[PDB]
């Protein structure tokens, strides 16, 4: 009759911590096979039936939203890693769940959780100091211009792909796209467009914002394509003759009235056309299509009009020119108008593409993909987003370490030899922390279809001989040096990966009970 | 959110489940492949009954809620603008690649490693097609062989009777919008239409914009030699709106007044024609019996009751402009056309508006007649294939011999290159050679012959008997060697057939998991 719980579900002690460790392995299992450039994809359907295919771990975790209390802890730390950096959320998730798996059999033996926290704090501090000593700063080294070093790092992620034959041309396209930007670099700045048909080497890079230009309507042989300082107009208005936005419907019995009805119908449209000409806007773009009648008035008044432009391309242009998108034509004025240096309409792709070159406020550019099908461009597109960040990070941070689990192996050897020198219960816990770092080089072998046993056994035995930079090659199956292969990652990013992994692992251990208030 | 009842599966069980759902689509269209393929009955959501073997129609009408099956439908959508022939053959080939891949999964081969073997073996098959290919129109422009080749593929459809007439129409249409020297053909400029009644031999090719509309008066000139085109949204008469009339009389004073506007506006709007200099008048609403009078003596043609969307179609081809109000009239907005004629079909009067440039224009539309709607609809997709074949014949003169001779010859080249690939992808190249053998094998089953017995003999003939490739006879003609039977398919259609099939197999094998929320 009278109880303390009355619907309250709570458990404490060892079974509470063990239940949380099993829940954290479910989160890591989903992003487990997505690690590596060659990792397999996933398919997530929403409640409305929309399919989503992405290999990025940060995107998958946002669509999951697991309601388990301990699962929300790793997801929140993963989102914090994606906002500050944008890569490594999979590495943080795997290391966080692997730390709990190694200490799982020790908790069932009666070991107190606070002692385990003491090991994760001590071993992490030794790993941070070891990385800073082994890190090497390579900038002007070997008297090579950064343009060539960034080129070899660009074709690294582009190697052994469908474009692997023409990748020598695409390697310079990634370098040229980054160099056009200012000291402020971000991935969402550079755009990528897909055009079906044509050879691979025909892919064009434009310093301005380009769009497909689906507009086929009237105004041919007019609207000059070369301007000096045109006023860029951004309007969502629909100028079509027959349209639902601008029209007039009036019925009467007097024939004389229909004369004023058809005239006032065009006069309402002319008032919106004259307002655009009054503001002095030269280049006039619109998201909604524009009819043939409005194009004739612009040709008579010497005005450029290009319609059917996507809104995303307008916003990338709005930031490029420095103008603003205004829905109504009455608010169009010099405040929302943009400017550009050189405008030209090219033949690229067989279809006219308009682009704004030399905008003072433009930090963005546009790269066009050319391939035989969509799968050629889609597989290449995912590789280009990673290729740009490789060029972006190498300039920002000069001190870098090798990827492919190369840095994970050196830390496992140093911490294993040091753990033997500390008498206490810390010897078994630090030793387990060293074997927990083996998950990074192991998952790269399984996702690549290789044999994880033969590679790790041959790789671990090689580090005993003193080789520091050796790691796993995702293309050929063998041990290889990732430093001479130019597989690099920033040192500060990898250091924050261990700190975020250990800090998230201590939170799950530090919780011995889950209190749920019944509602 | 909605974690309960969420589908969760992985490992080899999820891959075999995706292959099983994909083989259900391939086994469905495998029987309809070829001219002897069995038809599929279709019950529309409204209760209609349609029966056709067209592969592009089957995947469109089939609604499957399975995610992997929806990806197979998205493949045929892009192929219709490229091949249009082996659309059924790709799905059969895609199902053959996944069926052989199921055997390799039990051996422990990783799916990504399997997807690599197909891409490596695909480049060998594509390279082999260029060696065994042959040209036709190389270094010459001739319409005679272009008609004979496209006529063979059209014989399997409902156009079989008029098959000779349909081939000549597609030749002059593609040559009109595109020159054979540039070898660049735009399929969007070539339209297609249809109307019930008549026969299939009544199909006429017109260079220009064409809609079905008649003249305001029957005695108007049947052919217009001068080029003047007035495109307006209003007829020449007392003004009327563009939507609805709804005549409601008030008193007798207003009725007698309208009669004063009659005689005033009848002569005023017709004299505006001679003042501007127009001849053919195009307007949304037609003319009454009074307006046709004055147009008889001056020999001024006109078109009555023009549809709303059909107004913009004439201004694009003829180059004219739309004039919504009478104050905007002028000579610079007048259209241009070579000749405007009225062609009546048979005794029944269609009275279609025919606008021609008396030359080769950039816009052509094929207007197909026929006795049944299900025959005309099938005649539309049949001619759509001939438009795509001739498009590929002009863009690429090199062609290969169909009937299975191409898929069998590639199976021999890939099988020999397998021993040169010392790695685990060797097994993927062997399964790719056997999967190409399904297309020629499916043609033997639909023709009422032993699939295996016929297939094994043909493979021996391409080696022992003669080096050149030989095909399988589906129609039970005289003998093999389809080169004599004049069965030929385009080379680009073969390159995109195995390429689009390999791309989707690689896409399916890379998805090991599907996540959808459950209803709770």
């Amino acid at each position: 009759v009278i109880l303390l719980k009355e619907g309250t579900d709570s458990s404490q002690g060892i079974p509470q911590l063990v239940s949380n460790i099993s829940a954290c392995q479910v989160i890591a299992e989903a992003v487990r096979t997505t690690l590596g450039p060659r990792g397999m994809d996933k398919l997530i359907v929403d409640g409305r039936g929309k399919a989503t295919i992405s290999n990025d771990g940060a995107t998958i975790l946002k669509l999951l939203d697991v309601v388990h209390p301990a699962a929300k802890t790793l997801v929140d730390i993963a989102k914090s890693q994606d906002a500050e950096v944008g890569d490594g959320t999979t590495s943080v998730t795997l290391l966080a769940a692997e730390f709990l798996k190694q200490v799982k059999p020790y908790v069932e033996e009666g070991l107190h959780p606070q002692i385990i926290i003491r090991a994760f704090r001590t071993a992490t501090q030794l790993a941070v100091n070891k990385i800073k000593e082994i890190a090497v700063t390579v900038k002007k080294a070997d008297k090579v211009e950064q343009r060539k070093l960034l080129e070899k790092c660009a074709m690294t992620a582009l190697s052994s792909k469908l474009i692997s034959q023409q990748k020598a041309f695409f390697a310079k396209m990634v370098v040229d796209a980054v160099m056009m930007l200012d000291d402020l670099l971000q991935l969402k700045m550079i755009g990528i467009k897909k055009v079906q048909g044509g050879a691979l080497e025909d892919s064009q890079l434009v310093a301005g914002v380009a769009f497909k230009k689906t507009f086929s309507y009237a105004g041919f042989e007019m609207q000059p394509k070369k301007y000096h300082n045109p006023k860029i107009a951004l309007l969502n208005v629909e100028l079509e003759l027959k349209a639902e936005k601008d029209n007039a419907e009036i019925r009467v019995h007097t024939v004389e009235d229909y004369q004023a009805i058809v005239d006032a119908e065009w006069n309402i449209l002319y008032d919106k056309l004259e307002k655009i000409h009054h503001s002095g806007a030269k280049v006039v773009s619109s998201k909604l299509p524009i009819g043939d009648v409005a194009t004739q008035y612009f040709a008579d008044r010497d005005m450029f009009c290009a319609g059917r432009v996507p809104e995303e391309d307008l916003k990338r242009t709005m930031m490029a020119c420095g103008g603003s998108i205004q829905t109504s034509v009455n608010a169009l004025s010099a405040d929302v108008l943009g400017r550009c240096q050189v405008f030209e309409e090219t033949q690229i792709g067989g279809e006219r593409y308009n682009f704004f070159t030399g905008c003072p406020k433009a930090k963005t550019c546009t790269f066009i993909l050319r391939g035989g099908a969509e799968q050629f461009m889609e597989e290449t597109e995912r590789s280009l987003h990673d290729a740009i960040m490789i060029v972006r990070r190498a300039i920002k941070n000069d001190s870098v370490v090798a990827g492919g689990g190369a840095i994970e192996m050196e830390l496992s050897k140093y911490l294993r030899d040091y753990s033997r020198t500390i008498p206490g219960k810390q010897q078994l816990l630090i030793g387990a922390y060293a074997k927990a770092l083996e998950i990074i080089p192991r998952q790269l072998c399984d996702n690549a279809g290789f044999d994880a046993t033969n590679i790790l056994n041959k790789l671990r035995a090689r580090h005993a001989q003193g080789g520091t930079w050796y790691g796993v090659d995702i293309n050929n199956e063998d041990i290889a040096d990732n430093f001479e292969a130019f597989v690099w990652e920033p040192a500060m990013v990898r250091i924050n990966a261990l700190t975020a992994a250990s800090e998230a692992a201590c939170l799950i251990v530090s919780v011995d009970e889950t209190i749920k208030n019944p509602r | 959110k909605d974690q309960d009842r969420k589908s969760r599966l992985m490992g080899l069980e999820a891959l075999k489940s995706h292959i099983m759902a994909a083989k259900a689509v391939a086994n469905t269209m495998r029987t309809s492949l070829g001219p002897n393929g069995l038809d599929k009955m279709m019950v529309d959501k409204d209760g209609d009954v349609t029966v056709t073997n067209d592969g592009a129609t089957i995947l469109s009408m089939m609604d499957v809620d399975h995610q992997i099956a929806k990806l197979m439908v998205e493949l045929s959508k892009s192929q219709d603008d490229e091949i249009g022939d082996g659309t059924t053959g790709v799905v059969v080939l895609a199902g053959a690649l996944l069926e052989e891949a199921e055997q390799l999964l039990d051996r422990g081969i990783h799916p990504i490693r399997i997807a690599d073997g197909y891409e490596q073996a695909a480049r060998v098959a594509i390279e082999h097609l260029d060696k065994i290919s042959d040209s036709v129109l190389v270094d010459i422009k001739d319409t005679e062989p272009l008609i004979q080749t496209a006529k063979t593929t059209l014989g399997s459809k409902v156009v079989n009777s008029c098959h000779r007439q349909m081939a000549e129409i597609a030749v002059n249409a593609v040559l009109t919008v595109a020159d054979m020297e540039r070898r660049d053909v735009d399929f969007e400029l070539i339209k297609v239409e249809g109307k019930v009644g008549g026969r299939l031999e009544d199909t006429k090719l017109i260079k220009g914009v064409i809609v079905d509309k008649d003249f305001s008066h029957p005695q108007m000139p049947k052919k217009v030699e001068d080029a003047k085109i007035a495109i307006l949204t209003c007829p020449f008469e007392p003004p009327k709106p563009k939507t609805k009339h709804k005549l409601d009389v008030t008193s007798v004073e207003d009725y007698k007044a309208l009669q004063k506007y009659e005689k005033e506006k009848f002569e005023e709007m017709i004299q505006q024609i001679k003042e501007t200099g127009a001849n053919l008048a195009i307007c949304q609403w037609g003319f009454d019996d009074e307006a046709n009078h004055l147009l008889l003596q001056n020999n001024l043609p006109a078109v009555r009751w023009v549809g709303g969307p059909e107004i913009e179609l004439i201004a694009i081809a003829t180059g004219g402009r739309i004039v919504p109000r009478f104050s905007e009239l002028t000579a610079e907005k007048l259209g241009f056309a070579g000749l405007v004629q009225e062609i009546s079909f048979g005794t029944t009067k269609d009275k279609m508006l025919v606008i021609e440039q008396c030359k080769n224009s950039r816009a052509v539309t094929i207007f197909i007649r026929g006795g049944n709607k299900m025959i005309i609809e099938e005649a539309k997709r049949s001619l759509h294939d001939a438009l795509c074949v001739i498009r590929n014949l002009i863009r690429d003169n090199r062609v290969v011999y169909g009937g299975g001779a191409a898929e069998i010859s590639c199976a021999l080249a890939v099988s020999q290159e397998a021993d040169k690939c010392p790695t685990l992808e060797q097994y993927a190249m062997r399964a790719f050679a056997d999967a190409l053998e399904v297309i020629p094998m499916a043609l033997s089953e639909n023709s009422g012959m032993n699939p295996i017995q016929t297939m094994t003999e043909v493979r021996a003939r391409q080696v022992k008997e003669m080096n050149p490739a030989l095909g399988i006879d589906c129609l039970h003609k005289g003998t093999n060697d389809m080169k004599q039977q004049h069965v030929i398919e385009t080379l680009i259609g073969k390159k995109q057939q195995i390429s689009l099939a390999t791309q989707m197999v690689r896409m399916i094998l890379k998805i090991d998991d599907i996540r959808k929320p459950g209803e709770s």
